[PDB]
């Protein structure tokens, strides 16, 4: 069986009123912060990062500070918008090159460093939209080459953030079939009538965890205490955490998002259940 | 002093706690349960995942232990809980057919209530059925059976044990003007008028460190009583920080509502709470009374 891991991953970047990345790391509530979202990418060489009006000029130093406190920072690509796709092998390698040389260890004069010499700790795939011809598998395999655990380089935590329902859409399945995703965060706070904390999340959790035994699974919860799919912290202690942790490959809790968590202090108790 | 003896002397039915087999086997904890609390709620052992882990295959060991402890100790029991979306086995939420769910839910209630017939003071028949904005939580029960799941559940429990008081229980019923509280009151009033056998509303009263003021508790509880329901209870009280003045506000919310039968605090020692880091109970991590305990004793003495 699994058990508590103490791991809490939070999303950041969706609301400029949520405070800085530094503030989130300095809270001590999180073991990973995932910036969101690289919302434009595809086959025409155009890329865009959307951090919702947050002050970009502070982000690089804040990433380095988070890391200095032992909190890794990853970047999530995709989101709920319609501005991204990955329709070819070449487009996936071009996206790898953009991520590597913009945000990680690569330096090319022709690739801007939006956050200077800060070097991120992972990539998350939040692929709400896609088609079966997308090649996120190619991207995943290229990122996995740089996940160094001991030696020159540093870890790269490759993750996906997926809808509650199993099985996922084909573009996601194609990526996960590479077998090298470190973590998957299963969103259980959405309004999918048959798959959310109010109805059906556990049966889906059983299918997800069984399908990918080498991957660590995080239960995704909302920190918005007004959401229809919010879980009272007591029901995380009694229900969600003990159930999820029966799986050998339980990894932790994922929280959507820093803005809600800053308002409600959900993680102040959740960090003890994860 | 004994919390239960004092509250009964003050004209109430009980002062209660939660427990279960492991905690009742702990000799420090058990001595406090014995001396202080007249009613016990099973913390987990009567939830559906414990009682009916696969369809028609019931498991009774933990629940039987708690009921037998209470019988032996001349204590009463709040059975907890028959219909709830949380700690529900996945086989139940996988049911796709209304009529199948009606059979499954009726059977679950009939067997559980029937087994303990004549041994249960209150049943939390349905639990946490409302969203914060006053709509029904979209659980498998509501999604397949609609609002009628409530009436079916209460009717089933009543037939299986006519002597148990049947409660609807929920949290965040701590402010009279809050949407959820108003919905609970509205619906219970309507269901009473329709002949649904609801005897009580249970208000859990889980006070966080950023909650409604405990000054609102009296009015909230009275608003639940004012539905015409026969009784109300505070069922799972715990309070971040356990300030005496907050605990007294809740004590007095009960004392000043004629229909409130009692208070249950949700455990004995802080260390065994779901919220231990918030020190929310009446005894500390070495099972010693805290300031709020002494304040309650002074108030009833
Ligand atoms: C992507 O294309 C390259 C060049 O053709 C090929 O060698 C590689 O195997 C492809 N990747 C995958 C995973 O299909
Ligand atoms: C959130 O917790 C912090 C301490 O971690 C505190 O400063 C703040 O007031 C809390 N917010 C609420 C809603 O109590």
């Amino acid at each position: 069986a699994g058990g508590k891991t103490g791991q809490v991953t939070v999303f950041w970047g969706r609301n400029k009123a949520e405070g800085s990345l530094r503030e989130a790391c300095d809270s001590g509530m999180y073991t990973m912060v995932t910036m969101s979202f690289l919302d434009v990418f595809g086959a025409n060489g155009k890329y865009h990062l959307d951090l919702s009006g947050h002050d970009l000029s502070s982000v690089g130093a804040d990433i380095k500070h988070c890391q200095s406190k032992g909190v890794p920072v990853s970047l999530s690509i995709g989101g709920y918008g319609t501005g991204y796709s990955l329709p070819s092998n070449r487009s996936a390698l071009d996206l790898f090159d953009h991520l590597w040389n913009s945000y990680f260890g690569g330096s090319k004069p022709s690739v801007p460093r939006p956050f200077g010499d800060a070097w991120l700790d992972g990539v998350d795939l939040f692929l709400e939209h896609g088609t079966p011809a997308d090649r996120y598998d190619v991207l995943a395999l290229e990122l996995a080459k740089h996940n160094i655990r001991g030696g020159p380089g540093k870890p790269l935590h490759l993750t996906a953030t997926v809808r509650c329902g199993y099985p996922p859409a084909a573009h996601v399945g194609r990526a996960l079939a590479t077998g090298i995703f470190e973590r998957v965060h299963v969103r259980t706070y959405e309004s999918d009538k048959w798959c959310n904390q109010n109805l059906g999340w556990e049966g889906s959790w059983d299918k997800w965890t069984a399908a990918y035994p080498a991957t660590r699974f995080y239960v995704g919860l909302t920190a918005d205490d007004k959401s229809h799919q919010w879980v009272h912290p007591k029901n995380v202690y009694y229900g969600v955490a003990p159930v999820a942790q029966k799986k050998d490959n339980y990894g932790g809790i994922m929280l959507w998002d820093r803005y809600f968590d800053k308002q409600t202090n959900y993680s102040s108790l959740i960090k003890y259940y994860a | 002093a004994s919390l239960n003896d004092l509250f009964v002397a003050a004209g109430k039915s009980y002062f209660g706690t939660c427990s279960d087999q492991a905690l009742l086997q702990n000799s420090q904890n058990e001595a406090i349960v014995a001396s202080q609390f007249g009613v016990i709620t099973p913390e987990n052992s009567m939830k559906w995942d414990a009682l009916e882990p696969s369809q028609g295959n019931f498991g009774w060991s933990g629940a039987d232990y708690l009921v037998d402890y209470a019988t032996q100790h001349n204590k009463k029991v709040r059975g907890h809980t028959l219909v709830w979306h949380s700690q529900l086995p996945s086989w139940v939420s996988s049911i796709g057919d209304a009529n199948t769910l009606r059979s499954v839910m009726t059977n679950h209630i009939n067997e559980v209530v029937g087994r303990y017939k004549g041994k249960i003071m209150h049943w939390d028949v349905v639990n946490e059925i409302f969203n914060e904005d006053g709509t029904f939580r979209n659980s498998v029960f509501y999604n397949l059976l609609g609002e009628d799941f409530v009436r079916i559940a209460f009717e089933t429990a009543r037939a299986a044990d006519p002597d148990a008081k049947l409660y609807i229980n929920d949290y965040n019923l701590d402010s009279a003007s809050y949407a959820k509280t108003q919905a609970m009151a509205s619906y219970v009033k309507k269901w009473l008028a329709e002949g649904v056998p609801i005897d009580g509303i249970g208000s859990q009263a889980h006070y966080s460190s950023s909650h409604w003021s405990s000054t609102e508790a009296a009015g909230a509880l009275s608003s639940l009583a004012n539905t015409g329901v026969s009784e109300v209870a505070i069922t799972e009280l715990d309070i971040a920080g356990a300030a005496s003045s907050d605990y007294l506000n809740l004590l007095n919310a009960c004392l000043n509502e004629q229909k409130c039968v009692g208070i249950t605090v949700w455990g004995v020692s802080d260390k065994d709470s779901w919220r231990a880091s918030d020190s929310p109970l009446l005894f500390d991590g070495n099972y010693q009374p805290k300031d709020a305990y002494n304040a309650i004793v002074n108030a009833l003495s």
